[PDB]
């Protein structure tokens, strides 16, 4: 039995995918938003009188385990010089596994910065930070 | 909805295995590592829709004789809980809602619309396959079929589609009371002959993966964690051994449970003080 | 480094190759030469107000 | 691709070990540290091309009897789920791909290039041996064989090169699905002498350092950690023990599945509003 | 059997090679690169319009275990006083076990710190970290 | 080259063992927290040239029988991997070497020259016992021997000095690839008497801190970890019991192994593109 | 993100250039002017009528680490002593580095006031300021 | 830019340049807040930077300032 | 990175000094000059015409650490009481640590300021003001 | 590091004295010259022919924690009424507190300003400014 009220996300019902390519052996991804609300505190009064929206900041982190190819270094996405000027946008999605819907997508993404690990007794890894400009959650049913 | 593992076990193993060993070539690519001479025997005794041979599956403690040249033993294994949450609350519907269906329909004319039918009645729908209804196509749901408006869409009289949908069963609004479950289930291959006992895990292992993409799997039995033992010597009183190497799976599911809601409230009054 | 040093101005980063036989070793490479200020012609136009 | 490891095993072992033992040079390096005696009577037994008595493997539970004199008994062990991805994803190819193999060829001369033939449909290249490709050589795959422009390469017409290259087998798209499984085996040898033993096990750890350089383990089987057990009497009911020091070996590789696509998107149609 | 499409790099397939040297009983390596990403913001949005790159920072480190001979001292790539001074750049390279081609290589590194440890139940371990200029993947295929 | 322990342990224990019992001098610093009637008891019995006594030591399941009224018994124990390296490359090297050895020798006159010579081909020289040569000795080696230029060390012709050296082979040069190994190894002493047995272990304390001092010790076997147990009586069908205390060893040792390299670039040649 | 969409010149798209080379090692450059406005008042109101312009002051300053070479005491853009009189004027662009376009141009440049300073551990920093007759931004359309 | 705008001005170009009116205006509706009449320039300054983004400043005197049609 | 090959001049590579002697424990130096500029106006536009030279101002400081012995004071470099009218000019010039070549000399120094500090856990600190007449950079080449 | 051999004077080896008694809770000194230096120009040329000096400017600062005994309007060295009319000249020394050996000298002090502050939980802070006649550093040689 399969009752969809109380279903939730994980990690076997999900896609990370970019330019239609599915990234391969991705491990995490994190996703941060900061509205920056500030309160407005007047003299007779030491409560906030109210909240107000002032600045838009966010990042989304990414990371993988380095195939052989296909890296983000090969596949053009990332940089490791001078070319990162020549590197135009993107757009990362997370798409559902079962039916293809879209879940989230963030728009006008750009690389923050690049870490790699070369390590003896485990896999390689690498990670991504991105900063992005808008986050949307559109194309749904 | 409490989730019995060992029967959807049981649900999705049998109609799928016979379908792998019914061809060849899917056999080929999950015996590639293989040697030759163990993978062709096995081909020749089990695979094919010709096969004299056959494979079975069967709970623990039976009273009767299993098939000890290649089988499937299942038996239900220990259970635990590790996540809560507050109120034991897990979610609130305002349709009684049943399982979640898969069905395929081709598209009707009606005169201001296209028309899909389902064998039930529709309750929520989740989606119809790369189609993305805009609001002018102004999407609607009716009984047991699905309507779309006919303009500016008239090439698709005929159109072939799959469509995902709920079971609805009553409009008595309710919460869902329950918590999750990490249970631990346990399977394991049985022969006198240990070369069709790797053979058998192997096989054992492709399904695992192909269920996966189940649609009971991806929505009620998630975060698998796979564990093989060492091949051991099951029976040893008897004319030869029997050889088997158990398996372990774990799934995280909720128990869960409907609790009904008769308070609706539909008026609403205001007084004043009389002071 | 050279190009950061000003010492040549461009050059094709793809268009090295390296082969290696035995003890021997064979390498070829490409760089644009740069190229001096020769020729100018201006004309002139005379007018009213 | 469901791995095999017992059977990757013995693949690796019987080769690599005959032609270890067929040499005396390599075995005085193996076996620098042990005494004259024992490393000399090992030596006068097993080793050299003339040896009369020889080292045996095979797997457990045989119904035969196994050359006690000295023998490399396999069993499969425990295994585990380690890692996962998400989607369980692993990765997406554009071509049907098997094997990734290593094979050696002589340069062809044909008129406007210079060619090397393989025994199979070349699929994706990786390397050839010391040959960085310009793109002015204009580098490129026909079927089963690989070409290179001529000019500024004349003097390479008999040249002699090995080629690292992967099986092709369709055009048909597909994603792999799979995780990451953590295994023991366990590897032992026997004898009813100490000695023997003891330099039985180090011949092992030997061609398992080899093994870090194949093809094979550095794709498929990766992470080694080896772990010894204490010397033990395994057999005891006779005229004499069996003495053996058991030895545990670990691996990380993938269970891959091929999912193939239909899906082609080819036409693309924009149509406005008719508002 | 060995599909090539699905590998990944560990620390069995991987060489940290200096000068041709390959450096023995090495352990670990990371790596960092910042583009300095900042965004821009108008009076009329709290969202930021665009992304741009500004400083390109990017540092390595390297840990080892001491030998008694040909430790970073003795090889003359580290320095011990004003003897850095006369110690030229240097590129370091992770190669390919397997094929011997380059993964990815560091050009014009530069000692940032230079750390070492004496421990009684260990064995003595010794950390390097760089700053280099540019970073490059190609000679690659 | 592949280490074994157990080896090293009897190479290094008889001669040690028989030169410490030897003398009572020596034996009188070991014992000195012991009891008067235990101290001089085992010296009467075992210590001194003329000792009629004689303690023995040999490995585990020997067919013959040992002296149990005192003697060393060792087996092997335990092994596990611990740390690995890159690619398991543990060092480079442009010579074939073999062990590291210590030599005594006195310097020879020569006319130009004060030269030690050796029983072997020197390789890599590591040091002579207090000289700091500086560059106007113009310090070389040739062959087995070692040399340093006359003037101003005149006062040396009959100098007598040790020297620290390494065994070549070859001229090959070549990698190492290998790992570390964290191996436990058991010692245990056996007598019918308790307080033999104390005195015995005691004993052998004292020659394990001695052989932190070795030159296999500090170059190929390190970081020493002891560990005792409780006094046992190891057999009691008999007509008198057996006591014990065993003793466990532990060590980090690497597995190397020889790669030789034959790829020796000599020539390179530039030749600029024909566009 | 990209070279060439960004719509705001950042420090790195732009290039400094005298007499037909580069600057080498410039950090900092700044250009002011004054239109010397006034504003008229009359008996009948307080408040201005007009506004007029009344004189032209314009002056650019510019930072510089001093290499071993090619300074402007090196280079005769700038002089210490008596020479100064032997000095002409000298006009500065500011270029646009993808397509060396210009962006803004000083006429007439002549020097005011030349600043050094020499410190432990810090970078050699030379300063210098002009003073200068136009600045004009043509050639652009 | 205003350079390139033509508000603002570098050269001798400045006396063939008018007054200018400048408002600040409320985002949701394009209400008028507040507005600058008769604005001229006083003094334009620009700055380069290595790793910072190119900023310019103006500064403009104006002859009156009104807050009106708000209502 | 290199001593030779580093193209910038930092503090490290310069050294300063005084009649044949360096000066130990310096710390800071700075050099300022005004070339006494102006702009010339006339009627018939606003615009200036022509810049000229008017008057040469040229100063240095310089800091220092008091040591026990060496100081300006000690040396007689400098002078605290009416000694001041029996001092003579002084030059100062900054030199290359490598080669003693001349980077800078300032000729016909001159003391205008003396300052000095005592603290309670700081270091003591001298700083001293010259005056010059000519500053030349020439010997280079 | 040890005592005696540091070359420089850290505020501990100082020690201040007036009088014949040690100055208890000291904190900070400075003391601060103007020669009075000025150029000489011409009309022949704008470079300065000679420098000359004018006047002899000469202040020193001390600054001190108010203790509740000895301090200065206690000990008399500063006045605050018209007391000060009856105070006269003094003089003030530097000293070097292993021997006792003299660093500088200030001849004829006479007070200018005087500054005292309270706080809540600061410690009392009592400043004081001296002008003199004329500073001399002799007897060290």
């Amino acid at each position: 039995a399969s009752e969809a009220k109380q279903t939730v996300h994980t990690g076997n019902t999900v896609l990370l995918m970019i330019k239609g390519k599915p990234v391969g052996r991705a491990q995490s991804a994190s996703g941060q938003r900061e509205y920056g609300t500030t309160g407005v505190y007047e003299i007779g009064s030491i409560m906030p009188q109210e909240h107000v929206y002032l600045r838009y900041e966010g990042t989304i982190t990414v990371e993988r385990l380095r195939m052989k190819k296909e890296n983000f270094a090969d596949l053009g996405y990332a940089s490791l010089g001078e070319e990162i000027l020549k590197k135009d946008i993107i757009d990362i999605l997370v798409v559902d596994n079962l039916t293809k819907q879209v879940i989230i997508s963030y728009h006008g993404c750009s690389a923050n910065n690049y870490n790699e690990t070369w390590q003896t007794n485990e896999i390689v890894t690498e990670e991504i930070e991105f900063s992005y400009l808008t986050a949307s959650d559109k194309a749904r049913t | 909805a409490i989730t019995s593992v060992d029967s959807y076990l049981l649900s999705e193993i049998k109609p799928r295995l016979n379908t792998v060993l019914e061809n060849c070539y899917i056999i080929d690519e999950v015996l590639k590592d293989f040697d030759y001479q163990t993978r062709e025997s096995f081909k020749e005794a089990f695979c094919g829709k010709n096969a004299q041979h056959e494979v079975t599956v069967g709970f623990n403690f039976p009273k009767f004789k299993n098939n000890y040249e290649a089988h499937y033993l299942i038996q239900l294994g220990q259970g635990q809980e590790t996540k809560n949450s507050l109120g034991s609350i897990q979610s609130s519907y305002f349709e009684a809602t049943g399982d979640t269906l898969v069905e395929s329909s081709t598209a009707i004319r009606e005169d201001d619309k296209l028309v899909f039918t389902v064998s039930k009645p529709i309750g929520e729908l989740i989606k119809v396959e790369d189609i993305e209804f805009a609001k002018y196509d102004n999407l609607q749901v009716e009984g047991n079929k699905v309507s779309f408006k006919y303009q500016t869409n008239e090439d698709y009289e005929n159109y072939n589609a799959n469509i995902i949908f709920t079971e609805k069963k009553n409009d008595s609004k309710g919460l869902v009371k329950g918590f999750t479950v990490e249970e631990q289930v346990t399977v394991v291959g049985l022969s006198f002959n240990v070369d069709v006992a790797r053979c058998l895990d192997a096989v054992l292992k492709m399904i695992l993966i192909s269920m996966r993409d189940s649609i009971e799997e991806q929505q009620t039995f998630q975060l698998q964690n796979l564990s093989f033992g060492d091949i051991a010597p099951i029976i040893e009183d008897g004319d030869s051994m029997i050889f088997g190497r158990p398996t372990i799976i774990k799934y995280t599911s909720s128990l869960d449970l409907d609790y009904t809601i008769t308070q609706d409230i539909n008026k609403l009054t205001f007084k004043e003080r009389k002071d | 480094r050279k190009k950061r040093d000003n010492e040549i101005q461009d050059f094709p980063a793809e268009d090295v190759q390296v082969i290696v036989e035995g003890n021997e070793a064979r390498i070829s490479m490409t760089v644009y030469p740069i190229r001096s200020f020769k020729k100018i012609s201006v004309s002139l136009v005379y007018k009213q107000q």
